[PDB]
RNA sequence: CCCUAAGCAAUCACUUAGUGGAAAAGGAAGUGAUCGAGCGAUGACAACCAGGAGGUGGGCUUGGAAGCAGCCAUCCUUUGA
């Protein structure tokens, strides 16, 4: 708008548990931000979702304590590790292997990732190859068909 | 008629400036026991304002800039708290003192 | 001022200037980079 | 850059090929670093189909209006000369507020007079 | 190499084109540019490209889009439209402008049938349908 | 070889004549025999085995810090100059002739155009800078040579 | 069948200059130093048919700037495996062309300390003549190699291969593909993809490059 | 040139250090001559303005590492970037 943007700080909060002290303590207190109205607005929208889900919230801080935030889907590392197996990344990715996913989980994860509020127009090939590039970065294997 | 202008800012607890005779004599108080008197040369006059700001005003660019640097050279800015005489647009970078 | 027989530019704000027939390296950022050839 | 102006009026023809300097001054004067520096300063864009040549007409705080040749001088040269006049206006105002007469007059014969070096004295 | 890139980028886009415009993108961010490109790519049959003015100048030579030459100065985002429905092509910018409150980014210049209409002049032609 | 410091384990004779070393060139040109880059000499003179070892240590220590991991030993070094001439020397407070003195060290005779070092398995910039670092330990004037 | 097959490299048209020479009247270090001081490289053009009795030799001198430019741009080995046009005229700027001929640079002498050219040798190679040509190698596909991906290092045993080549189809270089070599294996001189009319002088069981395992 | 017998000798270039008229490794890049290369009116370099993103906070480490303590990978996309 016309307000002098100070910072853009991100966080991950489990769904439904927006109690403003364990993750909403010093993280938002470092930038003088409020803890009540943001938590009310956050709990006024994650009522239709499964709880204990690491929802991504980016909040644009301001000098007049105004919150203008959009809600992001949970992280693609979470989506590609929880739909695969153990959540432990490799000591040496690209050479040491943990899990394996063929073609299908990445494709439907791309379909879910299309629901990002500024991913209305990115093509599914773009999203799928981005997730393939993320999959290369923790050490999981991708094949044509696991059998 | 004057064309060439330069401005100086004085930073300090009890550091003062004053013009004496029609803008031709400059007097300064820089924390010493005595004062500092400088005679402004021809083609240049000096003026003092209410923000500890000294103006060197004149018609010859060489003499104006040389005399402004002359007034600056009486006390350069220190690096630990920036006290002294400096230029208005000049940035002084400090450092912490152990 | 560091006086030596091999002056160099140690960063990107160092300039070589020939003053009175002597080679000086002057720096705006770090005053520890001031060098004189001699 | 926007500290010293009160109103700016930009006028040009959109189908005439000499609008590069005037739209570049539009880019210079409608930046994010500009409008926060003077919230009270006004911009005035006018467009016309007829053949009035593109002009930049500005005013300052102290009632001085200046017209510039936006057809043949570039926006950056305009930006330099507005500040060249602006700092003179600021110096005039700063002298006038303190009780000094403006303009200050110095006899134009001391350029020939010899001057010794200025050595500071006790 | 980038000359060949944008030469191909305009050679593909001129294969079905019928009018061309250029928008002043002063003050528009990357996300709002992407949203304009999205609105005008799904909801219409149009395409957006920001290119070198002299390169489009050289790449439109020898073509019926040779009249454009005055209207290529400053900040130009070239919109090429591969379809014919100019009411739905030009009302999308009205909806975009009135929704996101952007008066600093307007339509400067357009080419239709060897003619450069004024920005006031291609306002009534969006009213007529088909 | 002898690890770092290079001199023969034994020789036919203990003491050798001084000889001359200020002349001599490669009369046919020079080309690299093992590596892609190399350091060759432009002048002719003597080099001691300590200087050759210091230059080799400088090159291998520059590769050690520039490239780590599995590429740390991807750089290969060939030392094509060998020091096999003993030099002698009489101590202080001794008169002129009672024979020949005890040996003190070993030298190598270097001709004009002789390749001292050869490098492979690294980048061109790393090879150039390692040659730059190694030439500051030798008394002779050297040039960087490239395979072509 | 005296033409380059498809799928093979050809000499570039960027470096297809013509070499200009003027006659030289004597041999020896005196006239050689005089020509080098004047700014010319001594040279001789000769043929194969009579090795004794000279060989229909002609003593010429070429331009130092041109020869140095050719050697610097092509490389030392690449200059020696490529044919050139030689035009010998009576004077620089004259039109009295004495001999225009298609020739191979048999050798070039470079100073061991200053690397200025001292001597160029040209051998007449019209079509139908057989030469012993040393062809450089070019190693490609080092990013695709599984052995190099696993951290092994490359051991280039040989850089140039000597062949018997008819003049018309002398390859400028040989492309060697390293896409399908893992740790432990080597390529021998019989794996080079050349023209079938070229005969390998060296035996085929000679290693060229081996990928050896890294220090685990 | 004078000291000192005989030329402020003639033509074409170069240095401005009293080099000439003592001394290296190394440093700086003044001033000429010549051979190439790279960019360039499709607009270069210097200058001014406005952007310089998304997956993503890539994982491992880890009281904390988010592009920027260390290790591995260094991909993919919209794009004008
Ligand atoms: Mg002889
Ligand atoms: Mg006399
Ligand atoms: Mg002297
Ligand atoms: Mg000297
Ligand atoms: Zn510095």
């Amino acid at each position: 708008t016309r307000r002098a943007v100070a910072g853009t700080i991100k966080l991950t909060v489990l769904a439904g548990k927006a109690s403003p002290g364990p993750p909403v303590s010093p993280a938002l207190g470092p930038y003088r931000l409020n803890m009540m109205a943001f938590c009310k607005d956050f709990n006024a929208r994650t009522q239709k979702y499964k709880p204990d889900t690491p929802m991504a919230v980016k909040i644009t801080a301001y000098m007049d304590h105004s919150f203008e935030f959009s809600v992001k889907s949970p992280t693609v590392s979470w989506y590609i590790k929880k739909a695969a197996g153990v959540d432990k990344g490799s000591t040496r990715p690209g050479h040491l292997t943990v899990t394996t996913l063929s073609v299908r989980h990445v494709y439907e994860i791309a379909k879910v990732k299309q629901t990002d509020p500024f991913c209305q127009y990115m093509p599914l090939e773009s999203i799928c190859k981005s997730i393939i590039g993320t999959a290369n970065s923790m050490g999981i294997k991708i094949v044509q068909d696991l059998e | 008629e004057a064309k060439f202008f330069r401005f100086l800012k004085i930073v300090g607890v009890g550091y003062k400036a004053r013009a004496e005779e029609a803008g031709r004599f400059l007097y300064l108080k820089l924390g010493y026991s005595h004062e500092v008197e400088l005679a402004v040369p021809p083609a240049v006059r000096v003026f003092c304002f209410k923000n500890n700001v000294v103006c060197c005003t004149g018609i010859d660019k060489d003499r104006v800039h040389q005399f402004a640097a002359t007034v600056r050279s009486c006390k350069p800015p220190e690096v630990y708290k920036g006290k002294g005489i400096m230029y208005v647009d000049e940035v002084v970078k400090k450092k912490v003192g152990k | 001022m560091k006086v030596r027989s091999s002056v160099k530019k140690m960063c990107e704000f160092c300039k070589t200037v020939k003053r009175r027939g002597r080679v000086y390296v002057i720096c705006s950022s770090n005053p520890k980079h001031k060098q004189r050839q001699g | 850059m926007l500290k010293f102006l009160s109103k700016v009026k930009i006028e040009f023809n959109t189908l005439d090929p000499r609008l590069a300097s005037c739209v570049e001054f539009l880019a210079q004067c409608n930046a994010r670093k500009a409008k926060e520096s003077n919230p009270n300063c006004q911009v005035l864009v006018k467009r016309r189909t007829d053949d009035q040549p593109p002009q930049i007409s500005v005013t300052f705080v102290n009632g001085v209006e200046e017209a510039f040749d936006a057809a043949a001088t570039s926006a950056q040269s305009i930006r330099k000369m507005i500040l060249d006049k602006g700092q003179y206006l600021e110096t005039e105002q700063m002298f006038r507020e303190a009780g000094e007469q403006w303009p200050v007059i110095i006899p134009e014969e001391e350029i020939h007079q010899e001057a010794p070096g200025v050595k500071p004295r006790k | 190499r980038r000359a060949l890139l944008v030469a191909g980028k305009t050679k593909i886009n001129l294969q079905n084109c019928h009018f061309i415009t250029g928008i002043n993108y002063n003050g528009l961010t990357v996300k709002q540019l992407q949203e304009l490109r999205g609105i005008l790519r799904e909801n219409s049959n149009t395409k957006l490209l920001v290119a070198k003015n002299t390169l489009v100048f050289k790449a439109l030579e020898g073509t019926k889009w040779e009249s454009l030459k005055p209207c290529m100065k400053g900040m130009n985002a070239w919109i090429f439209v591969q379809t014919e429905d100019i009411p739905a092509a030009l009302k999308t910018f009205v909806s975009f402008q009135k929704e996101k409150k952007l008066f600093d980014n307007n339509l400067g210049g357009a080419v239709f049938e060897k003619k450069l209409y004024g920005p006031q002049d291609y306002k009534v032609i969006e009213t007529m349908p088909s | 070889k002898k690890g770092d410091v290079l001199y023969p384990k034994r020789t036919k004779y203990s003491k050798y004549r001084k000889g001359r070393c200020s002349r001599g060139c490669k009369p046919d040109g020079t080309k690299l025999g093992f590596g892609r880059y190399g350091i060759k000499s432009c002048k002719a003179g003597r080099l001691s085995y300590r200087a050759i070892e210091a230059a080799r240590r400088a090159i291998i220590g520059h590769f050690h810090r520039a490239m780590s991991g599995q590429f740390r030993r991807n750089g290969k070094i060939w030392v094509r100059v060998f020091a096999d001439l003993p030099i002698t020397g009489k101590p202080t407070e001794v008169r002129m002739g009672r024979g020949k003195g005890n040996p003190t060290g070993w030298i190598a005779r270097v001709s004009t155009g002789q390749i001292l070092f050869e490098m492979d398995g690294v980048s061109l910039a790393n090879a150039r800078q390692a040659a730059t670092l190694a030439a500051h330990k030798l008394c002779l004037s050297t040039k960087f040579v490239q395979w072509s | 069948q005296l033409e380059y097959l498809p799928g093979f490299p050809r000499p570039d048209a960027k470096h297809a200059e013509t070499i200009l020479a003027v006659p030289r009247s004597d041999s020896g270090k005196n006239i050689s130093a005089k020509e080098r001081k004047a700014g010319r490289v001594p040279s001789i053009i000769f043929e194969q048919e009579d090795g004794q009795h000279g060989g229909n030799k002609r003593l010429v001198s070429v331009q130092t700037n041109q020869i140095r430019k050719l050697v610097t741009h092509l490389g030392y080995s690449f200059f020696l495996s490529r044919l050139f046009d030689v035009e010998v005229r009576s004077e620089i700027g004259s039109d009295e062309v004495i001999e225009k001929v298609r020739a191979l640079p048999r050798s070039i002498h470079l100073h061991s300390g200053t690397d200025a050219p001292l001597n160029v040798t040209f051998i007449r190679a019209p079509p139908g003549t057989l030469l012993k040509v040393d062809i450089p190698l070019v190693f490609i596909g080092d990013d695709v190699s599984p052995g190099l991906k696993k951290g092994a290092s490359l051991n280039t045993i040989k850089r140039t291969v000597k062949f018997l080549c008819p003049a018309e189809i002398v390859p400028p270089y040989i492309e060697v593909d390293l896409s399908l070599l893992d740790v432990g294996q080597k390529l021998v001189a019989g794996d080079l993809k050349v023209h079938p009319a070229l005969k390998l002088i060296r035996p085929k069981d000679e290693p060229i490059v081996k990928i050896a395992g890294g220090r685990v």
